């Protein structure tokens, strides 16, 4: 609960849209053609960890 | 193909120089690990005993481990007697017999934590990052049966599932019992369990400075004291004219 | 009379550290060869206490070195001052090397060659202590070296068989590793007595080059009292380390115990053996590669012959002083290299700088001296 | 090699003073801070552009490892 | 032991076949039973 509250509170940063962005315009384009091994699971972590840098700096003060 | 992601770093309260680790989120911690996991995971190298001035009054410890009994040796008239658990006993193995272990978990042995936040690259903030970062696939990665995603993982396909979402358990002091509270509690506890000798070796260390501080300026006065007669000294060449 | 100059004993006392003539200008980098002295005894005394306890045993190795470290007491304090005196020994022999390098102190031929000796000596104890708490790293560590081992082309099979009892790993495979073990120090020691009488026929050297009969000092008080100074700053720097960080140079995976079935996912051996790692795997061959390796130690042996200066010391040879740092900054190159995996960027600077630790000491230094003696008209 | 066997020298003469007749501190922050400006100034030409080359080579060899996985 | 001294290999394991010893734990079982394995010492004549 304090967690989902952070969470979201820090993903509306101007690295976490910017990277959010690049990641919907490619995950519109890997299910088109169903014979293809592109992932995104690139995407994927270039948002998490711009995410969880922030998450790290405020989020122990809402606990114990 | 795919890569690494490296955990952030979490302002715990004894990251610092001097700094301890709180006793009471230690014994939060124990309670995770003895109705989360352990019926999972070993801990071969920790007993009852060792938690006796930690977090728990040796009689609070010894009502503890009453509530198991473990099976002992052969005795006369016997074969296997059951007793119930003393203090020099160590904490029980979950899957009764093993390695083979592999069965209830997909061919995944779960590995031993005694020693799991000191033998991995990030320490505590490794086994943060993934007990609070499970999630869904991105577009298109494959998945097994009995496995599932985890981007703080080498290979991101961990087979566990994931062990404490919410409410899972209640603390006995009142604490809310929140996904963060918890796994914040068995990464304290589990670094006690790597490193015991923590706070001990914090306060040697401020023995130790205090003392050089008085030992070190004065062994280099008695330096400078002999030294002053050659740093000096003047010479002179007066040869016959 | 003077007790101090007619006792059997005394005498001997006297002469070697009480009434020994010394120049007058010596530096603090010569502080360190008493700190080697330090270091050595530490080792021993400390060794001596973990061998009551260890267990040669590959069931039990592992889990020896756990209980001293949670139930005998003062066991963690020990272990860690073992593991990191370690360190501490290797960061005064690479500055003790140095040291008489840029001065020219393998001019004293009998004192240089008992000297690479030893470092062959230290090099292979260090070796065998690191396979005998058998973690994931003791394994890999072991089995790269004895592959590497059986590429001596008509014995070499016949001694990677004899080291592990006969066998693979079993429970009489490190009865061997820890008897080497336990021995070599101590013939270390007395290799480093016979290193200091054949330094007392000539005194020791100084940073200027320059003969100092003329300028003698008592080696007591003046020396003495600098030395113990030196020995507490070592002993400050050696427990910040025991007491506030006693995992930094260590690595996380050899706390995992052994297992042939499992897998690590790098293979990085310690600090102060990762140059000659990189060495290694920029040969592709295993003859070409053993042979590189110990042609990087024993090329110190070459030092005295190679010398065309006039001047013995590099205090005022400004040219020879580029080269000296040159090679310093290229055995840096070849530490970071060394922990890296190999892939594109890795392999080819780590060949380029296997070519360039041998172009500078065999080529480039004793050319660059008779360019020096020639703008001096000699 | 002892003491009076060392060597032989002529017309030099020596004048020294007792350790109890001086100061510990005659000037350390007023002579210690420009005699260790020189001998800097002296040394940073020939240690120095060793480790530039060192830190330039570090910089590009892990700025070619980034870029080898994710386009 | 007693192979080369007063029996061969064979003669001995057949003899260690003659008695059936207590082994120890295993996974879908017990401390279960086995004859003997020719590594086996004398066998012990009373409980405790
Ligand atoms: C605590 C004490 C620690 C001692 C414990 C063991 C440690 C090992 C050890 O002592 O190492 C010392 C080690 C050998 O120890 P050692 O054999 O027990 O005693 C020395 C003997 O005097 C050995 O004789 P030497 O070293 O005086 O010889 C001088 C020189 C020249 O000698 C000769 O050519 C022969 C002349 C007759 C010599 C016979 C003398 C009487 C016997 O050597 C040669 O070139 C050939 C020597 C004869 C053949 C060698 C095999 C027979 C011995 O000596 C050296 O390291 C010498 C270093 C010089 C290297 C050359 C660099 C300058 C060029
Ligand atoms: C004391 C000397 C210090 C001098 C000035 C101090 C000012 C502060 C800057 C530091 C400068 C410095 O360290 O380098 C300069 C300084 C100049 O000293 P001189 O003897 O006066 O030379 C005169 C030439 N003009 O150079 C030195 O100190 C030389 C140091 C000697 C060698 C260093 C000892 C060990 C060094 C590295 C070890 C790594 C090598 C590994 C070998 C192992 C074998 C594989
Ligand atoms: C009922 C099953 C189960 C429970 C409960 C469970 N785990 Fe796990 N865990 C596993 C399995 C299976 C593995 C091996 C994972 C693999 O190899 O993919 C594992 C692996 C791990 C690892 C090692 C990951 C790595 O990199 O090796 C950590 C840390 C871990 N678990 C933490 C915990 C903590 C903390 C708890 C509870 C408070 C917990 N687990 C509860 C099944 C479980
Ligand atoms: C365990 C190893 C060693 C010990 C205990 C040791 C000890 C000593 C001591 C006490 C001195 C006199 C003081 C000093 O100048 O620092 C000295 C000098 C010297 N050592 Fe070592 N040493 C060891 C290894 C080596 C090595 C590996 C080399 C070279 C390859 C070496 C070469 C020399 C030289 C040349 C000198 C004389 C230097 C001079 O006076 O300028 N030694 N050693
Ligand atoms: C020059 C001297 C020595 C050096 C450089 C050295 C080095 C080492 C090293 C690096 C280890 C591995 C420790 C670890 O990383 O966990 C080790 C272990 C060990 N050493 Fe030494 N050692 C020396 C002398 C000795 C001596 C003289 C003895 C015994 C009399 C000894 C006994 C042991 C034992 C028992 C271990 C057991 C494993 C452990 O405690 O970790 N050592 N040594
Ligand atoms: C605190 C302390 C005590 C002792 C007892 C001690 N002993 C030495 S070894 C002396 C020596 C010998 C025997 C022979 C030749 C040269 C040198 N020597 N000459 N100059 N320097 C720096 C040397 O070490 S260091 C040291 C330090
Ligand atoms: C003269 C000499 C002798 C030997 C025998 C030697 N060996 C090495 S590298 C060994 C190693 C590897 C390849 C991998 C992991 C760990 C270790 N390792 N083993 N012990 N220690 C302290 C380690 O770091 S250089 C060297 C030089």
């Amino acid at each position: 609960d304090p967690l989902t509250t952070v969470r979201e509170q820090c993903e509306q940063i101007e690295k976490c849209i910017k990277a959010r962005e690049r990641l919907e315009l490619c995950d519109q384009r890997v299910s088109s053609r169903s014979q293809t091994e592109e992932d995104c699971t690139e995407e994927l972590f270039d948002f998490l960890h711009a995410r969880d840098h922030c998450v790290a700096h405020k989020l122990f003060n809402s606990l114990k | 193909t795919d890569l690494e992601l490296h955990a952030p770093s979490y302002p715990w309260s004894h990251r610092g120089l001097l700094s301890s680790l709180d006793h009471t989120s230690i014994r939060r911690g124990f309670q995770v690990y003895k109705q989360v996991c352990s019926s999972c995971h070993s801990m071969d190298y920790v007993a009852y005993r060792h938690l006796v001035g930690v977090c728990y009054t040796e009689e609070e410890a010894k009502a503890l481990a009453e509530e198991v009994e473990v099976q002992d040796g052969p005795n006369e008239d016997g074969e296997m007697f059951m007793r119930p658990g003393k203090l020099s006993d160590y904490f029980p193995k979950p899957y009764p017999n093993p390695e083979a272990a592999r069965a209830a978990n997909n061919g995944a042995l779960p590995p031993d934590l005694s020693y799991i936040v000191r033998a991995r690259h990030g320490g505590e903030d490794y086994v943060f990052s993934l007990l609070t970062g499970y999630c869904e696939p991105p577009t298109g990665v494959s998945l097994r049966e009995g496995l599932y995603f985890n981007p703080y993982f080498p290979g991101q396909a961990i087979a566990m599932a994931p062990p404490i979402y919410n409410e899972v358990l209640e603390f006995d002091d009142g604490t809310p019992a929140t996904m963060s509270q918890v796994a914040k509690d068995v990464c304290t506890f589990l670094r006690w369990a790597s490193e015991p000798e923590h706070d001990h070796r914090k306060r040697m260390g401020l023995k130790m400075l205090m003392m050089m501080g008085l030992l070190l300026p004065l062994v280099y006065a008695m330096k400078r004291h002999k030294w002053s007669v050659l740093k000096s000294r003047k010479l002179a060449y007066r040869p016959p004219k | 009379t003077n007790i101090r100059k007619s006792h059997p004993l005394m005498k001997i006392i006297n002469n070697a550290f009480i009434d020994l003539p010394a120049p007058s200008n010596i530096s603090s980098w010569w502080n360190f060869g008493s700190l080697l002295g330090i270091c050595l005894i530490l080792q021993i005394l400390t060794g001596l206490f973990l061998a009551m306890h260890y267990t040669s045993d590959t069931t039990t190795a592992f889990s020896s070195v756990t209980h001293i470290c949670r139930d005998v007491n003062y066991g963690w304090v020990i272990r860690y001052l073992h593991a990191n005196g370690a360190s501490m020994f290797f960061i005064c022999l690479f500055i003790h090397v140095g040291r008489g390098l840029y001065y020219g102190s393998y001019m004293f031929l009998e004192t240089w060659n008992i000297g690479v000796v030893l470092l062959f000596t230290v090099m292979a104890t260090a070796f065998m202590g690191y396979v005998l708490p058998w973690g994931q790293m003791s394994f890999w560590g072991a089995t790269v070296i004895t592959n590497l081992l059986s590429a001596i082309p008509y014995i070499g099979t016949d001694l990677v068989e004899w080291i592990w009892g006969g066998f693979s790993v079993d429970k009489a495979t490190l009865t061997r590793f820890f008897a080497f073990h336990f021995i070599l120090p101590f013939i270390i020691t007395a290799l480093a007595a016979v290193h200091l009488l054949f330094l007392h026929e000539t005194g020791s050297n100084n940073p200027t080059g320059i003969s100092s009969d003329m300028d003698k000092i008592p080696f007591h008080p003046y020396y003495t009292i600098k030395d113990i100074l030196g020995a507490l700053f070592m002993m400050l720097i050696l427990l910040i380390l025991v007491l506030f960080s006693p995992d930094l140079l260590g690595d996380p995976d050899n706390y995992t115990p052994a297992n042939p079935l499992n897998t690590p996912p790098h293979i990085k051996p310690e600090w102060y053996f990762l140059f000659a790692y990189a060495i290694l795997r920029s040969i592709p061959n295993k003859l070409g590669g053993v042979l590189a390796l110990v042609a990087s130690i024993l090329i110190l042996i070459l030092m005295p012959m190679l010398h065309t200066s006039k001047q013995r010391s590099m205090m005022f040879r400004p040219l020879s002083q580029c080269l000296f740092w040159m090679l310093v900054a290229d055995l840096i190159t070849l530490t970071w290299i060394g922990g890296q995996p190999v892939e594109h960027p890795f392999i080819i600077i780590g060949q380029l700088a296997s070519i360039l630790y041998f172009l500078i000491i065999l080529v480039l230094m004793p050319i660059t001296s008779i360019i020096e003696n020639n703008l001096l008209k000699w | 090699r002892e003491f009076g066997h060392l060597t032989r020298m002529r017309h030099v003469i020596t004048y020294s003073l007792s350790p109890f007749e001086q100061r510990a501190f005659p000037h350390y922050f007023t002579k210690g801070i420009p005699n260790v400006l020189r001998r800097t100034r002296a040394c940073i030409l020939r240690v120095a552009p060793p480790f530039v080359v060192f830190y330039l080579v570090y910089t590009w060899g892990t700025q070619e490892f980034e870029k080898s996985k994710r386009k």
